[PDB]
């Protein structure tokens, strides 16, 4: 019969023995449904995903929930297919978990709705679409130095407490009302409070009505944090490949996905790699990130926040994710502490993607002049630390004078930061951004106190703010 | 000129005091980072050694 | 027996029981139709590496011998395609139609099977062709910093080979597949696709294919090299192949070494890169030059794998982001970059004009550093500083704008013979633009002489032409 | 008798022997196999016995690729270690690790004298213990690192600093003069470089007194382990039987230890510090102690040694240091400044400078050069901020000469013409010591510092300044 | 921080592969499980509450270490106390620059809100 | 402990180099084959130190107070042995060669102790 | 340090657990056993003595290796020679500030002990 029994339990990993010739495939889902037939047991409703063929009719599997209360010898059922989740117009306005079960309390999904398997190969070489158009966001530093590509991948790197979540919510506010197509949010390994808070902001928005959700947060065991991303991706893929829509895809932390992978690779019996990560880190990152692409049928724009474990950018997970992204913004605790938000480090910016076409005449000259000035200031900062500005050359003093202005004008007031500070936020167009930085680079405002440049929108607000300050 | 010479020696005195204080602070933070690097290096090497022995 | 049964499957690996006559490094095929390669012949089991999707392979499945050492198709039909590391097309244009194969593991030419590198490979980039020249049969590493042009250098080099009778093989290792398609559409437009053949191992592929890709590319290249053609192979993200090999070894339970890499990690790339060579006249005179590409995080040269590759190749070109943001494009660092054949890979005119340029420029960078502190200077040192600034200006170039070697030599002749000493530094770029236009209009005999004899034209005529242009030139 | 193959894991092969006649350690084994059908390949492979296991089994290290081997293949015990030809027959030829000529000039006859590769080192009573100086014609060396006739010379340096160019210049300057035999061993470095050196030797004519052995980067680790011992055996024959003076050039003896560490894990050892084999010092001393001069002859050994990341505390360089009579340590900072050959003038201990010989004239000049360059290092961090004004009076007299001494220590090499656009120069020690004494006396403080770069004699500096327009 | 050291000791005795600073890969989950269990319940669930104040000891004021960054990425803000400030006589030594409450502002009483801005 | 618990009195315990105690513990852990912790120390560093130090206390019938000499492995006070030891100190006392040369004995300058105990 | 390396090689070949740099757990005890045999015997034991001078070569000034630290902790003092002093003309090149002897004073004659302090 197509049923097995538990042989071993080691945290998230379970070993199941089947009959000869009835072994399940490598990604099959398995079910344990146990009624507590005696007061020294508890009842169980657990689902497993197969991972390895161990030899001797035994399979090693990963549990999607807690394994507390499992007993050697329980009966295990093979579903014959990978984890399958509902898709279609039925998912709009709903909140789900890793298994595709709604958790919003609006009722179940019909048993006969269409549901698609979570695992599948990526689109073929001949199906991909390769066209670059800029995605205006309204943030000065991005739209000048790190501009996002419609249909591509975006990476927000940052340490702990630096601004990834606020930046992603300002992007959701600036883009998702206007976007017109479908959208998907996937919360992997982040706060459950933040999932509740986001659901109510969205609800009021009726942006919930199109956009809503899947969640697996830091409370979940590693099995669910390893697969919620694939669930959300499946729901996005249906809209891309079945209706031709342009789809937004937000992922609140994609580093927690590889962290979850490394938390089970050890118990699966695999030798540790550098820094203790799993030996398959790059393969599992690639198999997931290759399915977030744009074909001819539709497009996916994905924005992914990426945690760097300590303030260390050479850590294997961030370093390996760097190869998949069409734009990157790196946030720095140094700027966040100097008071500069969004706190983006302007150099890294995938300044490659920016450069060639769109910006390439007008905006490219301004963007390169900004980066050249901030590079020279960064060269001087070492000697500025010991002796101050008293020993610089008079032409190297002008560099400091204007780099301070440029560095402060790159910061902005966000709509979502109003709830921290009574100041309302601002949306700034690319033309105005280019305009303002051009005048500052020419010297039109070299007399204003540097404080007038902090947390404003257009360059005119700097003038009005200095006038208010009394200059 | 007597005023100017007095002011020059006071100015150089204040500048070299501030420069020495800044250098001392830099030394302190650099020693902190050096010790962190030293500890991390030792841990990485010992982990590699024991992991190789375990795999063997 | 010549069959076996799978006893373990997972993570792109499998163990088999039986296969008594299997060879080390053989091809095996599963019941699924998927291929594999026998790496470890244990006493009672065989460690296999799966060359395809493994989710269809179950314990108890049968595995068959094929009797063929690991192989790859080769032939004139691969030209103009996009092909998987096994020679299966992915571009969607039908079967490739080859007629023979080569081993992916083969012996590199011996000490006596070679000839000294003596003939140039033009990249069209002034800084490269003048400071760190690359010859046919050479191996040069291009190591950049993500935002600097490192990736475009080799695609520009391949497109610049359009009239030189080269054959090209772009090898994309662990790359994102929409970037490989973007490269293929770039080459297509160039009709450079029509020579370029293209091997792809995108990041969604299993580790074994990413480990095989460069060997397939080089094996497809040497088919033409041993027939007497001249080949250019570009390796992309050759550190991703090292990551794939580390994955494979750890999954087969070979103990790790430095970091978690195996002890064989140097020998991997050594085998790969030692196959590039210039064959001797007795062997047909063919050639194969390799251009590995590495991308660095925050410009760290001290990475393990990049240092191994530096130790394997004939020189490295280094592009730094601080140089890139300060206005030096391409951001080539002259003190850090070398060629180990240099000079023998330059035409006679280039040797005459730019034989000391790299050492001069490094000494100039050292003097520029020392002079900021130095409260005094004299005439000779000031003259050196001025010439260095003009050299830095002359070596600047735009992306995708190749320059013929004959024009490069004439501009560098002007620089090194003191003809730019009176021009302001901020005017040198425009001087060069207008000098090229003037040469087009008036110095066709000079250009033709350089082009047909590989040597400098008459010195007096050259000086006369330069001085006439100087008369026509207007300073800002 | 006959054995069978049992396991194949890359370079390491397990063989089982039947009747209790196990091969001894270091014995060579042969696998010669003609294909039985179209599903096989022909094999001709050599293995070296490394360990004895239980159950009549041996671990061996392959000397070539292991592709094609099948479990069950027959293995022949040759009864002895790898043996290679010795004598006049080796002069002018090129060999591989097994003693097979790889040049196209024929094959060695079957009956010729053929010596084994493994051998105990000479004893304490038979060692030569006198120091004669060797003139190289290179200013920095002959002043600040003199080589010993019959001693050991090590050239340390990280990747791309000039070890091979310097080795080739040393061959160019010494081998033609030498009245003996020369031996070269390429161990894990570039086949292109090997082909270059062979053709240069041919054109010069020195190849008629020279034996060359190559195992390059493309070889499996067994060949890279044993090629140095092949070359050593060929040199030992000439030292012992003919009483000749021998020059032994080894290019990157670091690859010998690196190959050992490549095979160690497959052999089954536990890793040592920094991932090396536990037997690193023992294995290195085995080879190093055989390279020495005795009462019957002398071996002057010059080795290039790779420092993995310019980190001189790495165990391989750290252990090599205890075997060398003199060293030269090459510096990346000089290489980047364009100062070639780029020898670091301190690290060399100048050891031969061991006061007596140089002691009157040369030792005072050499120590005054090192004192001036030591002070300039200390000044360089002060120099930047405070120092260029404050130093400008007292210490600028030191800096002005240290800049010029450091530019004059560079030189133009004969074999570096493709890099310099110039022909090379050869400077005798008298002229070197004279020139540096002049610069220290201040006879040339007025000439521009750039005139001192990449010249030979000090008269050449004067001429170059004249040409510059001084 | 002491709980994390204890758990690391337990894991090394079970021979689980260590990672950064020799901590197991599960160390983030160790504290995420615990700190995710404090919450403000909705009116359907009774309206109760549970608020946690975890303490972490740094070594030299270093906030970028592994464990401190883990907990910062788990909680809703941090109160940073400075040793030099404690030694100067300011014993309730709250470094106002580095310390922040990400959800607490909406829970101040209006009287306090009306005077805290100028302070 | 005998004199604290039986004779009911206040005792003094001097330990010359607690660092050598922790170092011996690390050597024993390596001998028994346990997996090393950070910076090479035994995984049980804190437990072993705590088991030693928690037996020095004041009871209802007496007390033990301990003067302990502590070696900082590289003048790094964040190193695990100094950190785990400093986690238990109630006081400190530093001696100055400057005062010993000025002739001021005992030669004491004991600042951290002021803050907790006093 | 070379004796220590030889012992480490033997103990790894016999498959014993590795320590800080693959050294076994008894590497400190090896050198303690060795160096504590150098003693000054009491008169009832004959009055003989045995003094040891271990010598170590550095690679730049670094004494932070494991074996040098062990021996430094075991001995009674160390004499430091630096290449910076050696090239600046100070030979024998002893760094009197960093060097130490813990017997010092007791190991000098009266005439020396009279005049060395002012020096
Ligand atoms: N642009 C901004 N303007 C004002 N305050 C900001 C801004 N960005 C961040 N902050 C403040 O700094 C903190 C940053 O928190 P945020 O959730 O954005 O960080 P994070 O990187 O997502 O962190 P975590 O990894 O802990 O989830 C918040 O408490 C917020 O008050
Ligand atoms: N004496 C020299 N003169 C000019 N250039 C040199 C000299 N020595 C080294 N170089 C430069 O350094 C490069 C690398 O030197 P190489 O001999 O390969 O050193 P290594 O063997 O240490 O890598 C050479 O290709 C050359 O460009
Ligand atoms: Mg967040
Ligand atoms: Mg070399």
């Amino acid at each position: 019969m197509t049923r097995g029994r538990v042989i071993q339990v080691m945290g998230p990993v379970v070993d199941v023995k089947f009959e000869n010739g009835h072994l399940p495939a490598i990604y099959n889902a398995l079910k344990i449904q146990h009624k507590a037939r005696n007061e020294n047991e508890v009842d169980i409703d657990l689902t497993l995903e197969v991972a390895l063929h161990l030899g001797d009719d035994t399979v090693r599997t990963i549990a999607m929930a807690s394994t507390d209360g499992l007993i050697r010898g329980m009966e295990v059922i093979d579903t014959g297919a990978p984890i399958s989740v509902p898709v279609g117009e039925v998912t709009l306005g709903r909140v789900f978990n890793v298994l595709g079960e709604p958790i919003d309390l609006e009722g179940d999904i019909p048993a006969d709705a269409r549901r698609d398997p979570i695992h599948r190969p990526a689109p073929k070489f001949e199906e991909l679409a390769t066209e670059v158009e800029i995605l205006e966001t309204g943030i000065k530093v991005v739209d000048l130095l790190a501009p996002y590509i419609k249909g591509g991948k975006i990476g927000l790197f940052g340490g702990a407490g630096v601004g990834k979540t606020v930046l992603i919510q300002e992007l959701i506010h600036n883009i998702a009302q206007e976007h017109g197509g479908i959208s998907v949010f996937a919360g992997v390994g982040e706060r459950t409070r933040e999932g509740n808070d986001l659901y109510h902001e969205m609800k009021d928005s009726g942006v919930i009505s199109k956009t809503a959700m899947v969640f697996g947060q830091m409370n979940e065991p590693p099995g669910a944090r390893m697969r919620v991303a694939l669930t959300g991706l499946t729901m996005a893929e249906y809209f891309r490949d079945e209706q031709g829509q342009d789809v937004l895809l937000f992922i609140d932390n994609i580093f927690r996905f590889t962290q979850a992978g490394s938390e089970v690779s050890a118990l699966l019996g695999r030798m540790p790699s550098a820094v203790g990560y799993q030996p398959t880190l790059a393969t599992e990152m690639g198999q997931l990130q290759e399915r977030i692409t744009s074909t001819a049928k539709g497009s996916i724009t994905s924005i992914q926040a990426i945690y760097v474990p300590a303030d260390d950018y050479t850590d294997p997970a961030p370093a390996t994710t760097f190869s998949h992204l069409d734009a990157t913004t790196n946030l720095e605790r140094k700027l966040a502490e100097m008071g500069i938000y969004p706190a983006v480090d302007p150099l890294a910016s995938t300044s490659r993607a920016l450069a060639p076409e769109i910006v390439g005449e007008e905006h490219y000259q301004v963007a390169r002049k900004v980066q050249q000035t901030l590079q020279r200031y960064k060269e001087l900062q070492d000697i500025i630390a010991i002796l101050g500005m008293d020993e610089l050359s008079d032409e190297d003093k002008l560099v400091v004078h204007r780099a301070r202005r440029i560095q402060f004008f790159l910061s902005q007031n966000f709509h979502v930061a109003e709830q921290f500070t009574g100041q309302p936020g601002s949306y700034v167009p690319v033309k105005e951004t280019v305009r303002g930085f051009k005048e500052i680079l020419e010297g039109k405002y070299d007399h204003l106190p540097e404080d007038a440049f902090r947390l404003v929108g257009r360059i005119e607000e700097v003038v009005e703010k200095a006038k208010a300050m009394g200059v | 000129l007597l005023d100017a010479k007095a002011s020059e020696h006071a100015a150089r005195m204040t500048a070299m005091k501030n420069a020495t204080d800044n250098a001392n602070e830099l030394i302190r933070t650099l020693t902190l980072s050096y010790n962190r690097a030293r500890q991390a290096a030792i841990t990485q090497e010992i982990t590699e050694i024991v992991a190789g022995a375990n795999a063997l | 027996s010549d069959v076996g049964t799978v006893i373990q499957v997972g993570d792109g690996i499998a163990r088999a029981h039986g296969l008594d006559n299997v060879m080390s490094g053989e091809l095996v095929e599963f019941a699924n139709g998927v291929m594999g390669m026998a790496l470890n012949l244990e006493e009672n089991n065989v460690g296999i590496v799966i060359l395809g999707p493994y989710t269809g392979i179950k314990e108890g499945d049968e595995v068959r011998r094929t009797g063929r050492i690991m192989e790859v198709p080769v032939g004139e039909a691969l030209i103009g395609r996009v092909v998987n590391p096994l020679g299966q097309p992915v571009d969607g244009l039908g079967p490739v139609e080859t007629t023979e194969t080569r081993p992916i593991e083969s012996r590199a030419p011996g000490v006596m099977d070679r000839r000294s590198v003596h003939e140039p490979l033009q990249t069209g980039i002034k800084a490269i062709d003048a400071l760190v020249p690359i010859g046919r049969g050479q191996r040069e590493l291009i190591i950049g910093d993500r935002q600097t042009g490192a990736a475009s250098v080799a695609i520009d080099t391949i497109i610049n080979q359009k009239d030189q009778n080269m054959i090209s093989i772009y090898v994309a290792i662990g790359q994102k597949e929409s970037t490989v398609r973007t490269v293929v559409e770039t080459l297509r437009k160039h009709g450079a696709l029509d020579y370029t053949i293209v091997v792809t191992a995108s990041a969604s592929q299993p580790a074994p294919l990413l480990f095989l890709a460069p060997y397939a590319g080089v094996a497809m290249g040497e088919y033409f090299m041993y027939k007497g053609k001249h080949v250019l192979v570009v390796y992309a993200a050759l550190s991703k192949q090292a990551a794939a090999y580390r994955e494979l070894s750890l999954l087969l339970r070979r103990p790790p070494g430095r970091e978690a890499y195996p002890g064989d990690i140097f020998y991997l790339h050594s085998r790969l890169l030692e196959r590039a060579a210039k064959l001797s006249d007795a062997k047909g005179g063919g050639s194969l030059t390799a251009l590995p590409f590495v991308e660095t995080q925050a410009g760290d040269i001290s990475a393990y794998i990049p240092t191994n590759v530096i130790s394997i190749t004939d020189g490295q070109i280094f592009l730094q982001s601080d140089l890139f943001f300060s206005g030096v494009r391409p951001a080539i660092n002259a003190g850090l970059s070398v060629s180990r054949v240099g000079g023998a890979a330059q035409i006679k005119a280039m040797k005459k004009v730019a034989g000391t340029l790299r050492l001069d420029l490094a000494a100039y960078r050292e003097l520029e550093a020392f002079a900021q502190f130095g409260s005094d200077l004299d005439k000779a040192t000031q003259a050196k500083l001025a010439r260095g600034a003009r050299t830095v200006e002359v070596l600047k170039q735009d992306l995708h704008q190749p320059i013929p070697v004959e024009k490069q030599v004439l501009i560098i002749y002007a620089l090194t013979r003191g003809f730019l000493d009176d021009i302001p530094v901020e005017d040198v770029r425009r001087f060069e633009k207008e000098f090229y236009l003037f040469l087009d209009q008036n110095g066709q005999h000079l250009l033709e002489h350089i082009r047909t004899t590989k040597d400098l034209p008459n010195e007096d005529d050259l000086n006369k032409a330069i001085e006439a242009f100087k008369k026509t030139f207007v300073v800002s």
